[PDB]
RNA sequence: CUACCCUUGGUCAGGUUGAAGUUCAGGCUGAAUGGAGGACCGAACCGACUUACGUUGAAAAGUGAGCGGAUGAACU
RNA sequence: UGAGUAGCGAAAGACGGGUGAGAAUCCCGUCCACCGAUUGACUAAGGUUUCCAGAGGAAGGCUCGUCCGCUCUGGGUUAGUCGGGUCCUAAGCUGAGGCCGACAGGCGUAGGCGAUGGAUAACAGGUUGAUAUUCCUGUACCACCUAUAAUCGUUUUAAUCGAUGGGGGGACGCAGUAGGAUAGGCGAAGCGUGCGAUUGGAUUGCACGUCUAAGCAGUAAGGCUGAGUAUUGGUACUCGUUAAGGCUGAGCUGUGAUGGGGAGAAGACAUUGUGUCUUCGAGUCGUUGAUUUCACACUGCCGAGAAAAGCCUCUAGAUAGAAAAUAGGUGCCCGUACCGCAAACCGACACAGGUAGUCAAGAUGAGAAUUCUAAGGUGAGCGAGCGAACUCUCGUUAAGGAACUCGGCAAAAUGACCCCGUAACUUCGGGAGAAGGGGUGCUCUUUAGGGUUAACGCCCAGAAGAGCCGCAGUGAAUAGGCCCAAGCGACUGUUUAUCAAAAACACAGGUCUCUGCUAAACCGUAAGGUGAUGUAUAGGGGCUGACGCCUGCCCGGU
């Protein structure tokens, strides 16, 4: 799924991509496509508030339901697709009715199954259904936190979480953080896992294919001068030079937490990242 | 060499000009301010 | 209205050769549309017009002893007519 | 003016090299085909490395001769 | 005062005639010269009367001036179809109610405004000192209104129309390839021109061989494996890979528009001193090569490539009654002159600078390179002498050949095409145009492929011989110097506009850390936002910086 490029030029030496031999169909729904201006980091004051954030290509957006609340109706699968806006490929189902919508394609989809979501659907990759009704040791993806509003976790390439234990009205699941978690049992959540495993594994090679996504450069702190960052400069190079590094407004940046005290979910976290 | 002033017709009217002196106190000020002087020429 | 409309005539050899069709030229109100203008000579001089053109003419420099100011703007038509004609001299 | 960005448009004489893939032949390599690349040489265009001239200038940053990039993190 | 001193802003002019008080400098003529992928021709921005005619010469014009972008007087811009508005939306800006805020005010919903994009009906000729797809002539097209009418038949329905109702469409990246047409180029030449006084020739020198929109016919290829039935965009069936065109779109061609216009031509003027034109005549062929124009059509790739209206369809639903056709009518506002890679724009100047797009001829060539020319434009707003030193730009040089100098700085040398040959090293791609050698004109034979094509012939010769000339044959211009060995940075890229382009910054890759989603981080007093229409294979911060081999000891202090 990794084709390697061969050195005929020192920038493409070392470059990879995957071949897109799970796409089945190279151009989108005409029905469910909407504009996506750019914004580069700049918020509705004008200002620049995340740095980094440039002009890659344009995009097109696809409109995806991550609540799946059509019930009790047959969905079949037309073919995985290509989607610019996130790591995931998507595949387009039509509903019995005549229906159609985008889905995150789980892992092992193929052209022709058919798919299902209520709460008398079965477990089988690609069903949604309340966790309720979902077995203790699943791999599920595309998961609830306020039931209705939609999947959140778990929704990246080759992303899941699994079901643990059952209290009162929780489920017990752990992500792939690690973090253990409490959810609340009418949250609904996909089978299965997401696909296009190999994404990660991608060698971007040049520094203009990282320009094409939208990326600018990084500057480091150290290379500015004492009126720009903590750590501008003296004279030739210097070490840190303070008892801890520092970000670009002055504060600590290594191993220095930022969860804020006091969350209402902080009942609902059995156990942290380690 | 390129100056500095390169004209054109839509962006002085748009920046300097009447409505747009009036869109603001700030304008409004400068308005009063020339008037009070006597100059012949507002915006 | 219709005296209102047009000005006076316009005496110059552009417009005596016009003339020697049958096109007329006039100053008009600064104001009014070429219909009104058709509607106007027909109700004065009892004719049939053909067709009206018009232009505009903008304000220019002139001095008078160290006094820089501008003539007036103005409108300029010209009328042809099918049937009549009118007398001027 | 200049720096970064947003939306919508435009431009790049010619030559050279010959990646994936594909088709045969031999017994894995040879030939055809194919037309990749922040590839090569070089005008338009964008720059500003050396040098001569200019220094009450033709010009409050230029000119002459060479020079870097020239399908792209391009220029406009 | 310096002082009659410095300067008078890139360049080719000469002479004859004219006018005037006055002429190197104004007008006319001939010759000469310069640009010609442009110093030529169009359209934008910007300027705002600089445009044209008659008169003028105080000031402006780096000299002069009879002249003028200068002064005076009087003139000049014409649109149903060209570009905007009475159409549509992007970013953005505003925003009824609303949210927030010492005041001032900040944000935002529906909705508006806003082209640099989408939609949208006219062409040929004539004519002025100054406008022209606008005026005039000829021939069209597009909306709207009323009459004259076949079809119209409860107005459910039916013809009809029909939704802020549904569906379609508009509707889109980048690269490459093989074609079809056409524009334009070149050579024979079907009719026009004229035929030489310097030796010679006359089968010889030079040229033209055009023409619209609209309307009718057909049409070169292109796409859809097409075409029916039943049911709720989807599901079952039959003829299927036929593509027959079944359909859809489609460059272009022929007629007429046009026995018209214009026209190499005068040969017809009494005249418009014979100029110009009353007037009367005329040609529309075949060859060759061919787009950079007319499809993101087709194939491939990953970075996955606007919206809305106009438009086409099926409807709930409504109503006499609406169809094409003929004849008449009607059709608003704004811009329109002139300069425009510049003497009129931005640079205080009649300033060696800067300024978006379009058209793009011949010879030579791979070429929009190079040199000379075309169409067209221009001779640069101080001159005349003399040929001192010195300064600047340019050419040559005996013998030597880096001895110069901080340093081969500068200059010289290499350079196109064809044939032969090509090292260490290497990430196996490269290094490489490595280095190092040889060749090139003209004539005639023989061969002779592409065979241009019917064919040797069209044309490069595909090649071998035999000759001729010079000091020299890519005879001009234009076109890489190369090799060996060390630092630093992997690489393409970026930077101190105006003394630093680099070893500095980026970078692909590595690693640490924070972040479970109203995420962390960031802007803001807040509301509201970016992050992100994302969800740990994700996002923010710190350090290091391709690749290969690696990355030791110390947790006492902060």
């Amino acid at each position: 799924a990794i084709k390697k490029y061969k050195p005929i030029t020192n920038g493409r030496r070392n470059m990879t991509s995957l071949d897109f031999a799970e796409i089945t169909k190279t151009t989108p729904e005409k029905s469910l496509l909407k504009p996506l201006p750019k914004k580069a980091g700049r918020n509705n004051q004008g200002k620049l508030t995340v740095r980094h954030h440039g002009g890659g290509h344009k995009r097109q957006y696809r409109v995806i339901d991550f609540k799946r609340n059509k019930d009790g109706i047959n969905a079949k699968v037309d073919s995985i697709q290509y989607d610019p806006n996130r790591s995931a490929n998507i595949a387009l189902v039509v509903y019995a009715d005549g229906e159609k919508r985008y889905i995150i394609a789980p892992k092992g989809l193929e052209v022709g199954q058919i798919v299902e979501s209520g709460a008398e659907a079965d477990i089988k990759v690609g069903n949604a259904l309340p966790l309720q009704n979902i077995p203790v040791g699943t791999v599920v993806h595309n998961i609830e936190l306020k039931p209705g509003k939609g999947g959140q976790i778990a929704r990246s390439a080759g992303a899941s979480a699994q079901v643990l234990g059952k209290e009162g009205k929780y489920v017990l699941i752990r992500l792939r953080s690690g973090e253990v978690r409490m959810i609340l049992s009418t949250c609904r959540a996909t089978i299965g896992q997401v696909g296009n495993l190999q994404h990660e594994l991608v060698n971007v090679g040049k520094a203009g294919r990282s320009r094409w996504k939208g990326i600018r450069p990084t500057v480091r702190g150290s290379v500015m001068n004492p009126n720009d960052h903590p750590h501008g400069g003296g004279e030739g190079r210097a070490p840190i030079g303070r008892p801890s590094p520092m970000s670009p407004w002055g504060k600590p940046t290594l191993g220095k937490k930022t969860r804020r005290g006091k969350k209402s979910s902080d009942k609902l976290i059995v156990r942290g990242r380690k | 060499v390129k100056r500095t002033y390169q004209p054109n017709k839509r962006k002085h009217s748009k920046v300097h000009g009447f409505r747009k002196r009036m869109s603001t106190k700030n304008g409004r000020k400068v308005l009063a301010r020339r008037r009070r002087k006597g100059r012949k020429v507002l915006s | 209205e219709a005296r209102d409309i047009l000005k006076r005539p316009v005496i110059t050899e552009k417009s005596s050769e016009a003339m020697a069709e049958d096109k007329y030229t006039f100053d008009v109100d600064t104001r009014v549309n070429k219909t009104q203008v058709k509607m106007a000579v027909e109700e004065i001089f009892n004719v049939k017009v053909a067709s009206v053109n018009i232009m505009n003419y903008k304000p220019k420099k002139k001095r008078m002893g160290r006094y820089q100011g501008y003539t007036n703007k103005r409108r300029k038509a010209i009328v042809t007519l099918k049937e009549g004609s009118i007398d001027l001299f």
